[PDB]
C-alpha cells in the first residue's frame, strides 16, 4: 500500500520487495518505467566497482607500490593514462564487460538472475539462508560505498588531502 | 475538523451574506468559506492546500528565521557575513554558498519527496494535502488533537505568510531587521 | 565425448554467417536492456502510483 521507506509516498508496484535491500524506495519511479532486473544489475555492477574504489582509495594511500611512484588517488589517473597501465586496466575492464554483454542478453529473456554470475569461487554464501543475508548485506555495503567513492574524488578536489590526511588534519 | 460550524465549517461565513463558494464544502479544513475572488472554482483544492500547507511552512521557518537571526547569529556564519540581515544576507551568503546548499538540499527533497507526493495526491491517493507522515514524536495520537493542530498549523502559518512580508517590506523601505524593526519604533528617525 | 564427432550441419549459409557476426557492430544487444518494461508497462498503472 504505502512503502516504509517512503510513508507518504505509495508503494512502488514492481518492488513488491522480493530483491534484497528492496524498501519501496524508488519515488521517481524508474521501476515503473524499465525492467528492474536491468536495474538491480546495473546497481549491482555500479555498486560493486564502487566497493572496489572505495577500498583502494585507501589502500593507495596508506601504500602505493614500490615499483610506482607515490600518487594520490587521484593524480594517478592522469599518471596512468600515459604510464600504460590504465590502458591495461581499461582494456581488461572492457574483455569482461562484452561477456557481461552476453550476460545482459540473457537476462533480458530471463535466462539470469539480476547481479548474479555465480562467483562464490570459495564458496561463502552457499547456505540458503545465508546467501540472502549476503545478498542484503552486499546490496547495503555497495550502496553505501557508491556515496563513499564520490566523496573521496570530491574531497580530493575541494581540499587536497587524502581522506586519510584530511581527516587528521580538517 | 475542530469545533466544525464553530470556528470553521459550512455555518461559518467570513464574508457573511455572501454565498460560502460552490466548491468550498465542509471537509476542507480552515475553511471559513472565504474565496472572494473564486479560485476555488478554476483551481484543485488539492493542490490548493499542499500550497497553503507548504508555504505556511516555509513561511514559519523563514519568520523565526529572521527574528532568530537578529539575536543569534551562529558565529562563523556570523564572522563570514559580517552581521548583514535578511536581503543582503541573502546576497552574502549566497557567495558562501550556504544559500546555494540549502538550494541544492530543499529542492533534493522536493524532487524526491515534494513532486512525487503531489503527483499522487491529484491522481488521487490516500494522503492528505500536506500530509507527509513528519511527526518523529507522533505529538498528537488523538485524531482530535490533531484537528485542532492541522487548524493551528494553517492558521499560525497565515500569520506566518503575512509577517515575513511585513518583516521584508519594512526592511527593503527602512533598514532594520524586525527585532530591529520593533525597537526603533517610528523607524523613520533612522532609514538605518 | 564420442571421439571424433562431426555435426550434421543445416543452419545459415556462410555468407549469412558473416552478416550475423557483422551484427556484433551493427546492431548490438545492448541498449534493448533500457527499453521499456516490455510486458505492458503498467499501461493499467494505477492512478495512485
Ligand atoms: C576500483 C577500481 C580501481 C582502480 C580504477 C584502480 C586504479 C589504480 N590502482 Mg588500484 N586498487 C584497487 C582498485 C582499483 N585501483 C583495489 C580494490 C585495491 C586494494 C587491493 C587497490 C590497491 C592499489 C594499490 C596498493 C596501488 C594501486 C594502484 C593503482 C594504479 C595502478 C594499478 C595497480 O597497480 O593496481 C593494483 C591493484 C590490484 C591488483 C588490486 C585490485 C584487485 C581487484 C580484484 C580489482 C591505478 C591508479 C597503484 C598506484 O596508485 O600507484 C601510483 C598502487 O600502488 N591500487
Ligand atoms: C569514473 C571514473 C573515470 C572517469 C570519470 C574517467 C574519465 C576519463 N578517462 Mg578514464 N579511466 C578510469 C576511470 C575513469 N576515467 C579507470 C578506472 C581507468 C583505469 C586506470 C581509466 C583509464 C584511462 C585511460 C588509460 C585514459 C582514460 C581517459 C579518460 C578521459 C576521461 C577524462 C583518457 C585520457 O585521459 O585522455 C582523454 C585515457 O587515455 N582513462
Ligand atoms: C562485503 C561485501 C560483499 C558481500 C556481502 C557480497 C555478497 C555476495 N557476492 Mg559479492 N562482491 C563484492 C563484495 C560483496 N559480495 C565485491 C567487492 C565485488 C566486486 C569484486 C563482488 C562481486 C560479486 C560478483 C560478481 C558476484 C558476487 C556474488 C555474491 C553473492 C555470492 C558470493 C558470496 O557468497 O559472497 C559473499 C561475500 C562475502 C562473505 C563478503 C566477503 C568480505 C571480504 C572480506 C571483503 C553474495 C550475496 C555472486 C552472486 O551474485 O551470487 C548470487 C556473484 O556472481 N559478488
Ligand atoms: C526560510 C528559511 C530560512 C532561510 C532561507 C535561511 C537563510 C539563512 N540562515 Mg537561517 N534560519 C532559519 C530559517 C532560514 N534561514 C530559521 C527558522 C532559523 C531559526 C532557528 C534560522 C536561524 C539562523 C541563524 C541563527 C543563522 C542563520 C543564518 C542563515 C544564513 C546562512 C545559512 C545558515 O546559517 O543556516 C542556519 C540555519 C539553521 C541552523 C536553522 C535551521 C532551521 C530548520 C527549520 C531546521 C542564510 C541567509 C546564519 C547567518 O549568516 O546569519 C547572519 C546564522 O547565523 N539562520
Ligand atoms: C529547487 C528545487 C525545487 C523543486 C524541484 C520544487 C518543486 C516544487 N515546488 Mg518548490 N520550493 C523550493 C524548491 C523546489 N521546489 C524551495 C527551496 C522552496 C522554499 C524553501 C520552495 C517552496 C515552495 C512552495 C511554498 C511551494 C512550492 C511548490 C512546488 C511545486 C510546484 C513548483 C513543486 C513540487 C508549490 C507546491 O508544492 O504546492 C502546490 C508551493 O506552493 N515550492
Ligand atoms: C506551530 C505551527 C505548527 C503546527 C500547529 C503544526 C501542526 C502539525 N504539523 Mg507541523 N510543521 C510546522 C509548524 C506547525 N505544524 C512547520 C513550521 C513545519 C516546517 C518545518 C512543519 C512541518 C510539518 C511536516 C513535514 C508535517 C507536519 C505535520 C504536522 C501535524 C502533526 C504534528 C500537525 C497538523 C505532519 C502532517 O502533515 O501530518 C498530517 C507532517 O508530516 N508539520
Ligand atoms: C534519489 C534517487 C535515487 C538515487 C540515487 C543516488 C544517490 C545515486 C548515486 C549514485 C552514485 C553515487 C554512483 C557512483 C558510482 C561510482 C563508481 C562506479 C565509481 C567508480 C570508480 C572507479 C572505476 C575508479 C577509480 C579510481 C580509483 C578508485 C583509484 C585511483 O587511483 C584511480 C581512479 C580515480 C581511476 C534513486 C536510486 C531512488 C532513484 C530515485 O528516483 C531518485
Ligand atoms: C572473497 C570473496 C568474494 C569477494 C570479495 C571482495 C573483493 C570484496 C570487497 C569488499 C569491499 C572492498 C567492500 C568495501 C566497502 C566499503 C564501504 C561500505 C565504505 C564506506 C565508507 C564510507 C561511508 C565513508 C566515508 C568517508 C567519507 C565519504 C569522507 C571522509 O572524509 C570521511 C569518511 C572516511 C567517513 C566474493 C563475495 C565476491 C565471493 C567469493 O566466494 C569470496
Ligand atoms: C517546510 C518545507 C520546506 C522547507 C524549508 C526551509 C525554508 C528550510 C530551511 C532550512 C534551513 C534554514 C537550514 C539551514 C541549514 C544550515 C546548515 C546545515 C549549516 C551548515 C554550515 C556549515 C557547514 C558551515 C560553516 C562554516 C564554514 C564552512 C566556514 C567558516 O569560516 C564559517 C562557518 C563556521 C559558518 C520545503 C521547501 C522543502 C517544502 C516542504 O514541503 C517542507
Ligand atoms: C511537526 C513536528 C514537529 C515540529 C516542528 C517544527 C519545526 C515547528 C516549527 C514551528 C515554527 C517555526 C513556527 C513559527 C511561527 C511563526 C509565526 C506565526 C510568525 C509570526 C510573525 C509575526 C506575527 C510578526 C511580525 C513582525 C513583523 C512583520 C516585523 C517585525 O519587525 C516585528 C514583528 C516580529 C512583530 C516535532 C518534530 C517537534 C514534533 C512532531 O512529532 C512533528
Ligand atoms: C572527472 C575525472 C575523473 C573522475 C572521476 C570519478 C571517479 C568521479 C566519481 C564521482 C562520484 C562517484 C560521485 C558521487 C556522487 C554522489 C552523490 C552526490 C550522492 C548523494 C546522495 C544523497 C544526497 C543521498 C540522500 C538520501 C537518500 C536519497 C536516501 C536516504 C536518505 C539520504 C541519505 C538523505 C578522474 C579523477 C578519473 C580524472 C579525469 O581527468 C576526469
Ligand atoms: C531575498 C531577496 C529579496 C526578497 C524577498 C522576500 C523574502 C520577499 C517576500 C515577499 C512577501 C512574503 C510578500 C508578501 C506580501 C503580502 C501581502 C501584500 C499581504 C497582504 C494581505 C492582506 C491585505 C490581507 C487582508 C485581509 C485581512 C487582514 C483581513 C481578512 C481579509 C484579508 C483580505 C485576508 C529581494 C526581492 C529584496 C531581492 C534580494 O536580492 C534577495
Amino acid at each position: 500500500d504505502f512503502s516504509a521507506a517512503v510513508p507518504f509516498l505509495k508503494r512502488p508496484s514492481n518492488l513488491d520487495g522480493t530483491l534484497a535491500g528492496d524498501v519501496g524506495f524508488d519515488p521517481l519511479g524508474f521501476s515503473d518505467v524499465f525492467d528492474l532486473r536491468v536495474l538491480r544489475e546495473a546497481e549491482l555492477k555500479h555498486g560493486r566497482f564502487a566497493m572496489l574504489a572505495v577500498l583502494g582509495f585507501l589502500v593507495q594511500e596508506v601504500y602505493t607500490f614500490p615499483f610506482f611512484p607515490k600518487m594520490a588517488p587521484v593524480d594517478a589517473h592522469d599518471y596512468f593514462v600515459t604510464q600504460g597501465g590504465g590502458s591495461q586496466i581499461i582494456f581488461w575492464i572492457s574483455f569482461v564487460e562484452i561477456f557481461g554483454v552476453v550476460a545482459l542478453f540473457e537476462l533480458i529473456q530471463g535466462k539470469r538472475d539480476a547481479g548474479d554470475f555465480a562467483f562464490d569461487p570459495l564458496g561463502l554464501g552457499k547456505d540458503e539462508a545465508t546467501l540472502a543475508r549476503y545478498k542484503v548485506a552486499e546490496i547495503k555495503h555497495a550502496r553505501l560505498a557508491m556515496i563513499a567513492i564520490g566523496g573521496f574524488i570530491h574531497q580530493f578536489w575541494v581540499t587536497k588531502q587524502t581522506v586519510l590526511e584530511q581527516l587528521g588534519n580538517f | 475538523l475542530y469545533k466544525d460550524g464553530i470556528i470553521q465549517g459550512l455555518g461559518v461565513e467570513a464574508i457573511p451574506g455572501a454565498g460560502r463558494p460552490a466548491n468550498l464544502d465542509g471537509t476542507l479544513v480552515g475553511d471559513v468559506g472565504f474565496d472572494p475572488l473564486g479560485f476555488s472554482n478554476w483551481l484543485d483544492l488539492r493542490w490548493a492546500r499542499e500550497a497553503e500547507i507548504k508555504h505556511g511552512r516555509v513561511a514559519m521557518l523563514a519568520a523565526t528565521g529572521m527574528i532568530v537571526q537578529d539575536a543569534y547569529k551562529f558565529p562563523g556564519f556570523e564572522g563570514e557575513f559580517g552581521g548583514a540581515a535578511m536581503m543582503k544576507l541573502h546576497n552574502l551568503a549566497v557567495e558562501q554558498g550556504a544559500m546555494q546548499q540549502l538550494l541544492l538540499w530543499l529542492g533534493l527533497l522536493e524532487i524526491i519527496s515534494g513532486v512525487p507526493a503531489i503527483i499522487q495526491t491529484l491522481n488521487g491517493s490516500e494522503r492528505q494535502p500536506g500530509d507527509f507522515g513528519f511527526d518523529p514524536l507522533n505529538c498528537g495520537a488523538n485524531p482530535d488533537t490533531l484537528a485542532r493542530r492541522q487548524l493551528t498549523e494553517l492558521k499560525n502559518g497565515r500569520l506566518a505568510m503575512i509577517a515575513v512580508g511585513g518583516m521584508v517590506h519594512h526592511y527593503l523601505l527602512v533598514g532594520r531587521g524586525p527585532i530591529e524593526f520593533i525597537t526603533n519604533i517610528p523607524n523613520f528617525k533612522n532609514p538605518l | 565425448l564420442y571421439g571424433k564427432y562431426a555435426p550434421e550441419y543445416d543452419g545459415p549459409t556462410f555468407r549469412e554467417g558473416l552478416e550475423y557476426v557483422l551484427s556484433f557492430a551493427w546492431k548490438p544487444p545492448i541498449l534493448i536492456a533500457w527499453k521499456p518494461r516490455a510486458d505492458l508497462d503498467r499501461a493499467m498503472m494505477d492512478p495512485a502510483r
